[PDB]
């Protein structure tokens, strides 16, 4: 595993993605923090929301563990940060690195699914009232992504 | 239509995507093409556990060890 | 009319043949051709947003020498 | 670790198009040659050509 | 998908599986989560035992269904 | 070996089996009676068997002695409802419970080893002529397990 | 998820805690109490749940 | 008597992956650390983190 | 006679059974029997102070359900 | 390190030792300030110190920097405030907390080391006129930890 | 013991690892490991001359650092 | 048939062989020249001996057509120069290369097969008097092949 952890972090110091960082904070190569900017033209613009990433060790086979540590007001992320998306788990693939993951999850903040929510009360008003749920994600990034 | 050269696979060197060790030998078939980014090993691995295809999903079919004469 | 990049999936960058007025379904059939994976498992981001099937390069601001960003097939849930 | 320098190089039967078409036998495969010149071999009913054990299949071989 | 095995003491564990995985696809699954090799464990349900070779589908095994783990056992 | 038993005993009472049954005859908690269901999809399908357990006393050290009480035809099973089977003997182990030995056995029904029979006479017929050997089980199912 | 089994008591006799480690090569199964084990290994037996010899029994505390 | 309730809880060392590397010497082993930690340990050539004693061997404890 | 505790060095706590008349040296011992940690390498601290091994639990006014903590065998140099 | 150090930072906060707290000194989790109140009958008593902690990038493989910043009078702790003490090098384990680091220096206060000496002049002072020793340490306590 | 290079069928160049004693059946079977190349389809020439399985490299006075040649199975007719 | 033939004569210029030499014809590429030293220990040993090449249009799917135009005594090279071999017909290889089918040539002087002979006399001299071929070889080699 730490071969492959090795060449990702490499790859982040010298093309990382716009919107995305991750490294370990000490030596500990098995846990990482990252951070993602919310996207622009978004009601996530101008927020910086942090992340927790463990590796397993049999990591690449598994797929890392994620979770906000920002709260973030979205259909498919709850109030612990847990974020409920298939390559995270059943459709994981070794080829996806932390890069690639952060990016997917990114491209989730402004593509989520409210059909198969994992917080019901935000995809009700995501679905029958968009400009409120504009108005509250664009409040919670003010409130706790700033 | 315009001309439209061969290109040449100058990753084919660079180790198993996977592994970050071992030569690229370990080829992953389904239908009529093949994915080669991974060690035999690896892809051993991934065929003994039936996981798809890492970069397209694809089932499987098997895992051919890859010689360049 | 111009070249665009394609960083995909192991991270090695592929250079495509592009009008501005060609659709995202159209990038991922040449990306299909090019490295053999199926369009429906393809997602391109690019700004941090993913790509939709039946928009064109230009209604995205995907100027010559942009570079998007492939990874896999995602579902929310 | 021996890495395959010549898997870079041209099929060794057209000497133009790349390496792109693996002669597959049982679990194993030899590949020096393109995706057209292979399927011809195939076609033909031709053996391998560096080893002589039937072809199996070829296949269109991506390096990702 | 997943399944669940019974092990051997009655502990309870989950495999990520498809309806193409073969019986040895389990078993190889069942040691790397527990250390038991797969030529001494033997799948059972519905009273018979899985064979290598055939896959959970051939056997309408269905999503949280329930393997049950034995040692491997020989007439005589 | 008595704390063993009542455990495995509580074990059965708090989740009882889907293919077999077992508990003491009465009192002595070494004796038992067991049953099992005939496996669908087979010349014993619809027959219920019962079989007498006795633990030793060493037991889970030492195997228990199993036996059906119910005719059946089978190589490794003789008319004295003995079973020879290598987990009953050489191939024992203690974290076998009792539960585990019936299901055990229970796949031993559709697994013969007709190479080392118990009884010679069903094993070649099994060996020769296989639509005969299940028009027979099937025959002393319907006669003696229903 | 972590080894909720660990706190129940050894398999075999249902009295002591899990604290015999059966080892073979760089693995161990720890389902039984020392006293349990130790026979087992004694008697020359493999282990009751993977049927490898039994290199060693390791007395096994969690501090 | 008193069974091992704190086994349950995380390695001491990266407060993270389950208690499964015990750590052995002579017939005893002390159980408190992730088999990945107490093989960086061993590796180098560090005593054990409780009792100092040498490190015979890190055991990849299963709990069947 | 009198119940303490230790707290050990991972933070688990303990429990002893234990005489005021109890030298610190039995004390480890028992600590050994319940740990598996030599005595050689216990030092047993109460008040911010360690005990040493010939004295007795009373001897550092160590009543029942009091709390000792156990460190590691360490050197000033 | 850093899962590590948030844990130990927690314990402190729910079950500290009697004399001795710490904690991060500003927003930096890898660079805390410790006190360690003088014990009870020595010559420290009533007088509080003040420590200086960097916990290294592979915490707690290898041991945090440890350091008076309160000037004291013993004989393996000078002038600058460095320690010599085993467990803080060679003897270091990554079992040990900052919680048990402290409160071992705490005892080490009280049961100093004179015959391997960091400061060999008040080892001999300590060795042979323990009433001087006793009368310099209380001063000192009074000059720069009260 | 010593090493020894053998020139494949598409002039590619490989090293083995062998001793004096080795028969040349061995040799193939360590050229089958790295290539794929049945032994029965092999036929190793040194000095213009056929190598039998039966002998050795000592019996073909082969010193090393010497390169084999390596053709396909012949017969004429 | 051209690329693939230059490729084989640009890699003769990088490795050339020892015991044969090759190349064009001067104009035609598709007609080539070559010469074989006779192996040491050999009743051709010293000998030089000239081949004609010619590539049809579907090499190397197709063998070269390859002829002695230096007179040889031999069971399976017979008096036009033909050479009876089953990799210069059924047994074709298009990874053979020029180079490679010498090499192959070369050896089958030493290796001849009398048993299914091209040229029937010389192939019962073969069997009947080894001391008579060699004689007569190295008689035709010194009056051929120098
Ligand atoms: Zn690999
Ligand atoms: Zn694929
Ligand atoms: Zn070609
Ligand atoms: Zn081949
Ligand atoms: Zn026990
Ligand atoms: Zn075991
Ligand atoms: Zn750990
Ligand atoms: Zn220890």
């Amino acid at each position: 595993a730490l071969k492959r952890i090795h060449k990702e972090l490499n790859d982040l110091a010298r093309d990382p993605p716009a919107q995305c960082r991750a490294g370990p904070v000490g030596d500990d190569m098995f846990h990482w923090q990252a951070t993602i900017m919310g996207p622009n033209d978004s009601p996530y613009q101008g927020g910086v929301f942090f992340l927790t990433i463990h590796f397993p060790t049999d990591y690449p086979f598994k797929p890392p563990k994620v979770a906000f540590t920002t709260r973030i007001y979205h259909p498919n992320i709850n109030s612990n940060g847990s974020i409920k998306l298939d390559i995270l788990r059943s459709q994981w693939s070794p080829a996806l690195t932390i890069s690639k993951v952060l990016l997917s999850i990114c491209s989730l903040l402004c593509d989520p699914n409210p059909d198969d929510p994992l917080v019901p009360e935000i995809a009700r008003i995501y679905k029958t009232d968009r400009e409120k749920y504009n108005r509250i994600a664009r409040e919670w990034t003010q409130k706790y992504a700033m | 239509e315009e001309i439209v050269e061969p290109e040449f696979p100058h990753n084919a060197i660079e180790p198993c995507v996977i592994c970050q060790t071992r030569p690229k030998n370990g080829c992953i078939v389904h239908g009529k093409t093949g994915h080669l980014m991974a060690c035999f090993t690896c892809a051993k691995k991934l065929k003994k556990r039936n996981k798809p295809c890492p970069v397209c999903r694809q089932p499987i079919q098997m895992i051919v060890l890859t010689y360049f004469p | 009319s111009m070249q665009i990049f394609v960083k995909t999936l192991t991270g090695k960058t592929i250079t495509l043949e592009v009008e501005p007025s060609d659709t995202i379904e159209n990038v991922k059939a040449k990306i299909q051709d090019k490295e053999g994976i199926p369009p429906d498992q393809q997602r391109l981001i690019f700004a941090g947003k993913q790509l939709e099937d039946g928009r064109t390069l230009s209604d995205y601001n995907i100027q010559k020498e942009s570079t998007l960003h492939l990874v896999l097939r995602l579902r929310g849930g």
